[PDB]
């Protein structure tokens, strides 16, 4: 929420779709972190359908650019709302005002050439706030192929490898759910016939949580258990 | 020679911060020691942070529970923001259990009589509907500094450990007209605690470890 | 304005406040300007960089 | 930048500050006259120089 | 486990003459070079005991802008050199000292008389020069044994800036230091230099034990 703004930094958040803005004003009836539901006024609700809305909001997601796309409630169980209010600020943005960065306590010296020509000078406090830490979701797919020689499986019997390697995969050779993998770790198990290794694996230096697996298979391929 | 300053009063304004006054000093002397002190209170302090979190019904940080309207790691950073003291042990797995319509504080916490949690008015979370329940593990243990996950089951949340108790110290040299001698300083020490340090304690502590740091060559 | 919004405050007009040096105590002569900036992290991690 | 900026505040006299005119027996003096707070940075004084 | 720190030990103390040296400090806890080294450093150059000449009296000098005859330097220089005299004085406090000497040629610490208990270490240490035969220069400094750095500015007699720490130049440099897996730490250097009258790592030595006892009412 920008000290010092503008006054267009509403208009920004609201005329873009990032926000759940109230469609009927009325009074907001229940609330989680993935879900709003009002209960629209009798004044401006239509004469027959009753009648209330329900708002999906959009958790954890992928955006374009790698980023977190994630909207937040910002109403309390039995709060009044209007036409046009704010009912979830996604992301960068603070009960519906524009909000890209932090606002810091800044000092403008020399500090031993640590920002000798453009650069800043930190403190630890804002690395342990966690408040310029940012979310980043990746995408990673494996797919078999209709390749020559034989087809290629998704099991999880691999070679050249051990079972400590193999044991954060479920017995269809996809990660599980949750599993804190990290760079060189084994995603989706997957073998090629001559077999040689070619399973889908983290990229060296990445770390992460894996936070939603989809299986896409084509008509009849009896799809494995995990699917 | 050389007067030795001692801890003459700790005024206790409001829970979390305090304020210690050291007498005498001689000229400049009463920088040195603040400066000094500060730097080691700001540093190096024992504390109590959350480690480790385990919600039931929750296997990753990045999802959402039925009925509780703050995200997972929003209620991880409430939980990393928990100020509480642990006396007879080093780690120890407080529990929560809670339900029905309202804000999860930190006052429903076991007691786990050894534990004590400072601010029990500390919001964790919010339940929303009446037949939502939440039931977590929080594993808080003792530490020095700040050690983030980076450093150091797949339901298993890990938090950033925070172990300092200490938010903020200041210091300021003021004159001691006392013991019918003048040109003496005063050294009041200003700290804002979390509430699981007491400022003599602090003050005892930042002291030991400028002594034994001084044992090197002496 | 801002220096009539700094005096409804308990602020200096103008601006600066003297300030400490962190490692050795002493005060930083000339004061220096202190204030909130609302900074931004670009998209130019080090990390996708290196 | 900085360096240039530090050495031109360094060497640099104003026309009365802390200790003006005292007689300096060498530039370790003038350090830890600094250094003290004993005298200003740019205090015009007599020091011995080899 | 979060009590005991990472202490170090004088891993290196490498020296020049007597009156300089340069001691460090690895590996100290991360930050914990900057505190001991201003510590150190402000114990040593603001509040060690010592001793030095307080203040000159001259026969026929009445003012610190004057002149006397058959003297090649002035008041002003004659007492930089005063000041920079090393002096140990036993147990008592202050002490007046004579200087009467004719003839050309330079004078010399040692030129003082022998007579007392108070020591020069720098005996060559010249404090003026005289041109002719018929001028005498006399002089009376007197010693005292002070608390660092006082000025003259801080109120037939001459005033001389006393200088009592036996420190002339120290300096921290805090370093980056290495142990087999953790990387964040430093290293502290001290170099020093003193007027002779002690060790540098006696000055060292002297300014951790006045720190050490500024502490014993709360360890």
């Amino acid at each position: 929420k920008p000290l010092v703004g503008t006054g267009m930094e509403r208009a920004v958040a609201v005329d873009s779709g990032v926000t759940a803005v109230a469609k009927r004003g009325g009074v907001v009836q229940y609330v989680d972190a993935s879900r709003i539901v009002i209960k629209v006024n009798e004044d401006e609700m239509y004469p027959g359908e009753a009648g209330i809305d329900i708002y999906n909001l959009t958790k954890y997601t992928r955006s374009n650019q790698n980023t977190c796309i994630n909207q937040m409630p910002c109403v309390s169980l039995g709060e009044p709302v209007e036409r046009g209010d704010v009912l979830a600020d996604g992301p960068s943005t603070d009960l519906g005002e524009l909000a890209l960065g932090q606002n810091m306590r800044v000092a403008f010296m020399p500090w031993n050439g640590y920002n000798f020509e453009d650069s800043i000078l930190v403190s630890e406090r804002v690395v342990q706030e966690d408040r310029f830490t940012t979310i980043h979701i990746q995408e990673l797919a494996c797919v078999s192929r209709d390749t020559k020689l034989g087809p290629e499986e998704i099991t999880a019997d691999i070679p050249n490898v051990g079972e400590a390697a193999l044991s954060k995969l479920d017995e269809s050779g996809i990660v599980y759910i949750g599993a804190e993998v990290t760079g060189g770790d084994i995603l989706v198990g997957k073998v090629t016939p001559k077999v040689k290794d070619s399973s889908l694996r983290v990229p060296n230096g990445v770390s992460g949580t894996v936070i939603d697996v989809q299986v896409f298979t084509r008509d009849g391929v009896e799809k494995d258990k995990r699917a | 020679e050389f007067l030795k300053p001692r801890l003459v009063d700790i005024e206790q304004v409001s829970s979390t911060h305090a304020k210690v006054t050291l007498e005498p000093l001689e000229r400049g002397f009463g920088h040195t020691l603040g400066n000094a002190l500060r730097r080691i209170l700001l540093s190096s302090m024992p504390g109590c942070a959350v480690t480790e979190v385990e919600i039931d019904g929750v296997l990753h940080e990045y999802s959402t529970k039925e009925g509780v309207q703050e995200d997972i790691l929003e209620i991880l950073l409430n939980l990393k923001g928990l100020a509480v003291r642990v006396q007879g042990k080093d780690e120890v797995i407080l529990t929560l259990n809670k339900s029905g319509i309202g804000p999860v504080t930190a006052a429903d916490i076991t007691h786990d009589g050894d534990v004590e949690i400072v601010k029990p008015q500390h919001v964790i979370c919010h339940l929303t509907d009446e037949n939502a329940s939440i039931s977590m593990r929080i594993k808080v243990q003792r530490g020095r500094g700040y050690v983030p996950a980076s450093t150091r089951p797949i339901g298993r949340l890990l938090v950033d450990a925070c172990y300092s108790p200490v938010e903020r110290i200041a210091y300021n040299v003021e004159a001691a007209r006392v013991e019918q001698r003048t040109d003496l300083d005063k050294l009041v020490i200003e700290m804002e605690t979390n509430g699981t340090i007491d400022p003599e304690e602090a003050i005892r502590r930042a002291a030991t470890i400028l002594a034994e740091q001084l044992e090197a060559f002496v | 304005e801002i220096k009539e919004l700094l005096k409804l405050g308990d602020l200096p007009t103008s601006g600066q406040i003297r300030l400490y040096d962190g490692r050795t105590g002493e005060q930083f002569e000339r004061p220096v300007t202190v204030g909130y900036m609302y900074m931004l992290k670009l998209n130019h991690l080090v990390d996708d960089k290196m | 930048q900085d360096v240039v900026l530090g050495l031109y505040y360094m060497t640099r006299d104003c026309v009365n500050a802390k200790g003006e005119g005292m007689v300096l027996t060498g530039p370790k003096e003038a350090e830890r006259l600094y250094r003290s707070g004993l005298a200003s940075l740019h205090a015009r004084v007599k020091v011995r120089i080899t």
